[PDB]
RNA sequence: GCUCGCCGGAAGACCAAGGGUUCCUGUCCAACGUUAAUCGGGGCAGGGUGAGUCGACCCCUAAGGCGAGGCCGAAAGGCGUAGUCGAUGGGAAACAGGUUAAUAUUCCUGUACUUGGUGUUACUGCGAAGGGGGGACGGAGAAGGCUAUGUUGGCCGGGCGACGGUUGUCCCGGUUUAAGCGUGUAGGCUGGUUUUCCAGGCAAAUCCGGAAAAUCAAGGCUGAGGCGUGAUGACGAGGCACUACGGUGCUGAAGCAACAAAUGCCCUGCUUCCAGGAAAAGCCUCUAAGCAUCAGGUAACAUCAAAUCGUACCCCAAACCGACACAGGUGGUCAGGUAGAGAAUACCAAGGCGCUUGAGAGAACUCGGGUGAAGGAACUAGGCAAAAUGGUGCCGUAACUUCGGGAGAAGGCACGCUGAUAUGUAGGUGAGGUCCCUCGCGGAUGGAGCUGAAAUCAGUCGAAGAUACCAGCUGGCUGCAACUGUUUAUUAAAAACACAGCACUGUGCAAACACGAAAGUGGACGUAUACGGUGUGACGCCUGCCCGGUGCCGGAAGGUUAAUU
RNA sequence: AGGACCGAACCGACUAAUGUUGAAAAAUUAGCGGAUGACUUGUGGCUGGGGGUGAAAGGCCAAUCAAACCGGGAGAUAGCU
């Protein structure tokens, strides 16, 4: 059983985009920004407990952070993990 | 024409990488020289 | 059988091959096979220590019984086989107890013959006996040098050893080199000559045939530069030196044996 | 947007490596882009990579690395045992359709599959670090069965033609569908079963090996493809309906057959050859210590788990390696039409491009080409370069020869199209029908339909029929090297090196020899028909004299002679 | 059957021209040799500088080779410019 200490830290932000809205309006799927070491089992346990919906399946991917320039200075944004959480057909979070 | 540098990440790490440097005393002296100069990159590992 | 190829191409004109229809055409006996990958003449320092070794066909090692220890148990020859590791052919034998084993195939031994080792064996080819039980004057092969060590002398195709005298605990052997050697009389030996005596009548015919056997080309010292070889140098073809090895030791007549430990067993050098 | 041109065994498509946001959208044109740029692989901002099955990780090992102890070495360290790493190899499982501006075997729809944990119900000898089996292996060749795929007809939809003709032996398009499951075929291999006994498999074995039997004659293994199902589905020419003129939405016919056919599959086969062709695990099985009405094994249903990381884009290239948006380099997969022997070549398809300066002019001269009177090597160091020859079938072919060659020697003839033989032949393929059946994915007979060389005769057009592209110049004397090979990466490819063969010589195995303060290691898991060194260089006929010099080998009496005493 | 024949891929580099501040620090075009083998090629490994490796050209060992490269002795020494 995943500790509630851990569950309150894995979910970071909703991800807002046109792909994220289509996935909600067509496939009952929320797109989340999650912690970089969060597993698929942790994301499922945290969505079901904190958002109080029922989760079909979690798919994840790691977004590689972009190289940017700021005032002739090379930088690089952080990598982050995205999660496509499919809900069970009647939840509508 | 075939030039001298034909990259291979596996061969780059086994020949010049951090664990190859740490494996001999002569390679540990390379790292000691590069830390004393203050190199931002000790090895080809990054 | 010795058969001359027909000159249908210049690399075939001189090939003489030795075809033995008795040798088993199928795969070898797999419990007696091991791996042996090649060295290229390199030692564990990775240096070339024997020149001219490299490539050639892949070969599996055959575990050959040189010791012949299963005494008092009859064995029957199942088949003669090709062995890529050696000049002689080998013979898969079936002991009566169910164990299979490879031996060197002596001259005149075929499938169905009976062989036996030990002190109580008859005197006929393929049998292995301590040499004090073998008569003086006999032709033997696969001869041990230390009792129980396994046979080390007269193993190549067509070779044999004559027992010329037995003086107490030693026997005197005439080796194939012409050398007279004392060996302890309890050392085992197998009666008869080694088979495949037509082995030395093959003619390889072409350069590639030696490359199939792992022999890489020999460059003459006189074709080199002075930095390479003591024979190198000169404008045009020149020699002017006494002939030496690549390491400067004289190579036409200079004797190189120095073993005072085993000198007491050498009755006469080979001349 | 219409036309034109170029590639099409690539200049298309897709991976691996390598790169790392170059991907997609909006916005901007300073710099970058060999010009301008509204455009961009440029700036700026936002978006974008979804996996139990693909790969990595993982289990297993190769070469090799590292290596507890150990052995060795002034120190640093060297080697190496047990072990432990190491893929370029072995090991579980997913396909079709749809969808985004940008991902998809990952999302969705449909239909599947694998392995492990649990909980059970039921029969139960389970159990390894050990045994055995298996995995498990070369080259070449030969043909049979196939499929991918194509072509033609049938089918269905549309057409009736800008200029003479075109209701027809007319035109255009489509005619697609997977993994899985069921069947176990063409074919390949193997004699099955049950007892008895045993010096073998480090001990045990009921397993493997061996000996004897009795009996049974087909039991087992493997296997492309077809067929059925998957599929009343999906896809589908088009038609329609909106268009933010980018494409969406809806609707939807036929969806068969015959022939041709691979380098792909059966096939890790079969045949044959000598140069004799990985390992280990998963898997099958065997018992041991232990466990012993338990745990555990096995089959079934159910139930949970299958994490993590990669996934965008380029990838024969403007994104990799070449300082460049550089005529260079870069492993693997896919492989349509007509002609063709073909992956050559020409023109095309799908698909992609016109190579990031243009506009004129129409001097010399330079580059890349085309043609040339008469002559035809007079050129020149030299026929350098160019010109020429060039296909298939048949006729014909010298010296010499090691009997294979030389030889495609040389030299010649035929070649298009149309008709007949024959409305399409020899051949290939094979339906219906038929019969028999150890009852089928069967056999035998039968030939409809399909496909289809080449020959001869006749006729016919042109200057020319291998019409383009493509595609040997030939012969004579002679040096040298036998030959195929190899070499100065970047001015030398040869007569140089190598070579098979030959000889001398060393070497008796803890071999000579080599690498190494050494331990060791190669030589070699070889053993004088073997291995090292040296010279010579196929083959043929041969290889004469000299031991004074220098070297090597043997001798061992005498002279000379070290440390030591 | 064959280090067999002809010939693409693939590997090589005989001749010529071009190019020579190149398109290219070794290439392009047209020809040319091998093309089942002593063949070619991917990935990984091993041999290290008086050392390696060499079908031997003093070849090659990262555009460097009759002794690599980097750092050090080092401001070597220079009756020479
Ligand atoms: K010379
Ligand atoms: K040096
Ligand atoms: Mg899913
Ligand atoms: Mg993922
Ligand atoms: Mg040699
Ligand atoms: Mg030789
Ligand atoms: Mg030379
Ligand atoms: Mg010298
Ligand atoms: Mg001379
Ligand atoms: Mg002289
Ligand atoms: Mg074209
Ligand atoms: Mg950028
Ligand atoms: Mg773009
Ligand atoms: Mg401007
Ligand atoms: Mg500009
Ligand atoms: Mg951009
Ligand atoms: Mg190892
Ligand atoms: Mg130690
Ligand atoms: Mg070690
Ligand atoms: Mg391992
Ligand atoms: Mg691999
Ligand atoms: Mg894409
Ligand atoms: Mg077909
Ligand atoms: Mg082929
Ligand atoms: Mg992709
Ligand atoms: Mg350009
Ligand atoms: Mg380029
Ligand atoms: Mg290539
Ligand atoms: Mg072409
Ligand atoms: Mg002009
Ligand atoms: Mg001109
Ligand atoms: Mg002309
Ligand atoms: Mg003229
Ligand atoms: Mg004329
Ligand atoms: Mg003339
Ligand atoms: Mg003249
Ligand atoms: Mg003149
Ligand atoms: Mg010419
Ligand atoms: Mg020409
Ligand atoms: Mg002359
Ligand atoms: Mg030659
Ligand atoms: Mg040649
Ligand atoms: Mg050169
Ligand atoms: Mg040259
Ligand atoms: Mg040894
Ligand atoms: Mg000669
Ligand atoms: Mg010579
Ligand atoms: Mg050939
Ligand atoms: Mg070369
Ligand atoms: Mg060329
Ligand atoms: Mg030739
Ligand atoms: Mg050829
Ligand atoms: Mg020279
Ligand atoms: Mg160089
Ligand atoms: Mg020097
Ligand atoms: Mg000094
Ligand atoms: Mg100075």
């Amino acid at each position: 059983m995943i500790r509630e200490e851990r569950l309150l830290k894995v979910l970071r932000a909703p991800h807002v985009s046109e792909k994220a809205s289509t996935a909600m309006e067509k496939s009952n799927t929320i797109v989340l920004k999650v912690a970089k070491d969060a597993t698929k089992a942790e994301i499922k346990a945290a969505v079901q407990k904190l958002f109080e919906v029922e989760v079909e399946v979690v798919n994840t991917l790691v977004v590689k952070g972009k190289v940017k320039r700021h005032g002739q200075r090379i930088g690089r944004r952080s990598d982050w993990k995205k999660a496509y959480v499919t809900l069970k057909e009647g939840q509508n979070l | 024409m075939k030039r001298t540098f034909q990259p291979s990440v596996l061969k780059r790490n086994r020949s010049h990488g951090f664990r190859a440097r740490m494996a001999t005393k002569n390679g540990r002296q390379v790292l000691a020289r590069r830390r004393a100069k203050g190199r931002a990159r000790l090895t080809v590992s990054k | 059988a010795v058969v001359k190829c027909k000159p249908t191409s210049p690399g075939r004109r001189h090939v003489v091959k030795v075809v033995n229809p008795e040798l088993h055409k199928g795969k070898p006996f797999a419990p007696l096979l091991e791996k042996n990958s090649k060295s290229g003449g390199r030692n564990n320092n990775g240096r070339i220590t024997t020149r001219h070794i490299g490539g050639g066909h892949k070969q599996a090692y055959r575990i050959v019984d040189f010791k012949r220890n299963k005494d008092g148990i009859p064995a029957v020859v199942e088949r003669l086989e090709y062995d890529p590791n050696r000049s002689a052919n080998i013979a898969l034998v079936l002991y009566k107890d169910g164990e299979r084993r490879y031996i060197l195939a002596p001259k005149g031994l075929k499938a169905g013959d009976q062989i036996q080792s030990g002190v109580d064996a008859a005197i006929k080819p393929g049998n292995t006996l301590p040499m004090r039980n073998i008569p003086v004057g006999s032709t033997v092969h696969n001869v041990e040098m230390k009792p129980g060590k396994g046979g080390q002398l007269a193993r190549s195709a067509g070779t044999y050893v004559q027992i010329v005298a037995r003086d107490g605990a030693y026997v005197t052997l005439r080796l194939r080199s012409g050398e007279m050697r004392k060996v302890e009389a309890d050392c085992r030996a197998t009666l008869g000559e080694v088979g495949n005596a037509e082995h030395m009548l093959r003619v390889l015919g072409k350069a590639g045939a030696a490359r199939w056997r792992g022999v890489r080309p020999t460059v003459r010292g006189t074709a080199m530069n002075p930095v390479d070889h003591p024979h190198g140098g000169g404008e045009g073809r020149n020699f002017g030196k006494h002939p030496v090895t690549p390491w400067g030791v004289q190579t036409k007549g200079k004797k190189t044996r120095s073993n005072k430990r085993t000198d007491k067993f050498i009755v006469r050098r080979r001349s």
